[PDB]
């Protein structure tokens, strides 16, 4: 887990900044806004990047592109590439990272009031954070659906699939004789309901608390290229502090800056560390990170 | 409610 900052400059002081804000509103809480760049210290390859495994693996079973592996026509038509990739990014084949654990921190102390995640490692879950925390808004492995008639299906069939030399004869519906995979989010799918419908009830609360444990809003590691799970930053009260952990100044934060808007151009984990110093609960992370 | 999942 061990990190270094990004560059010679110090985030520190800036990082300062938000252990103030949470200082001055003791019973405030946080709502995290995360994305693929909390899990790469965790290993997890990208399908995107030609120096993985992965990748050229893709590359060799005829993948158009990358993103096709998330499409569902192209899913219909030729299932190996995805099952192929199911394989390598199988929740649990990794572990958490020191951010990921800073959320579990955050839950301890009660100062999380959710967490909206695009990444589909189920990575803060399996950190300990709470279900009623998280809102994983394109889906996860825990269940698999029929791409046809929706019935649902228990997770274990598909990824026992997955240890077969070759795979092969992908799961059929029992009903229909659709395709079944794992309830993840494709590209041109729809998101689960429970992602607009707490945002909805998310919102009157960052708004409730304005005119008075003054909220604060933190992105951390996404691109904000993906929508709708990128209108969320824009949608933020104009009056609700945001704080941007990114390597890059990114989505809103780049179009329509706000006056108040905190932009630290730090890593994830760094951040964490940097963060958990300035609050003072380094006895109590430390205890996370060893169990 | 945001419509599928895509990039723009
Ligand atoms: N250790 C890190 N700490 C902070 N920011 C980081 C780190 N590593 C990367 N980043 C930043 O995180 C962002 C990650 O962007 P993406 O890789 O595009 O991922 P994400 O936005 O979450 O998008 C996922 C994408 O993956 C596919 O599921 C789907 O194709 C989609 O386009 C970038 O803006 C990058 O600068
Ligand atoms: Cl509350
Ligand atoms: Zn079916």
């Amino acid at each position: 887990m061990a990190s270094m900052s990004v560059s010679t400059a110090s985030t520190e002081m800036s990082v300062r900044k938000i252990a103030a804000h949470m200082k001055s509103n003791p019973n405030a809480k946080v709502i995290f806004m995360v994305g693929a760049g909390i899990s790469t210290s965790c290993g997890i390859p990208d399908f995107r990047s030609p120096g993985t495994g992965l990748y050229h693996n893709l590359a060799r079973l005829k993948l158009p592109y990358p993103e096709a592996v998330f499409d569902v026509d192209f899913f219909q038509s030729d299932p190996l590439p995805f099952y192929t990739l199911a394989k390598e990014l199988y929740p649990g084949n990794f572990r958490p990272s020191k951010f990921h654990y800073l959320l579990k921190l955050f839950q301890d102390k009660d100062v999380l009031k959710r967490v909206y995640t695009q990444n589909i490692d189920t990575l803060e879950r399996q950190a300990g954070v709470k279900d009623d925390l998280i809102i994983e808004a394109h889906g996860s492995f825990a269940h698999c659906h029929c791409i046809g008639c929706g019935k649902v299906y228990p997770p274990q069939v598909f990824k026992s699939k997955l240890a077969e030399h070759p795979i092969k004869d992908f799961v059929k519906c029992d009903v229909c004789g659709e395709l079944v995979k794992p309830a993840i989010v494709f590209f041109g799918e729809d998101l689960p309901d429970s992602f607009s419908e707490t945002w909805l009830n998310d919102s009157e609360w960052l708004r409730e608390k304005i005119t008075t444990q003054q909220p604060l809003v933190i992105v951390v590691g996404t691109s904000l290229a993906v929508y709708p799970f990128a209108s969320l930053p824009e949608e933020i009260p104009r009056k609700v502090k945001r704080v941007l952990c990114n390597l890059e100044t990114v989505g809103d934060f780049k179009a329509n800056k706000r006056p108040t808007d905190l932009i630290v151009h730090q890593y994830s984990d760094e951040f964490a560390e940097q963060l958990v110093e300035e609050l003072g609960w380094q006895e109590d992370f430390e205890k996370i990170l060893t169990a | 409610k945001g419509g599928a999942k895509r990039h723009r």
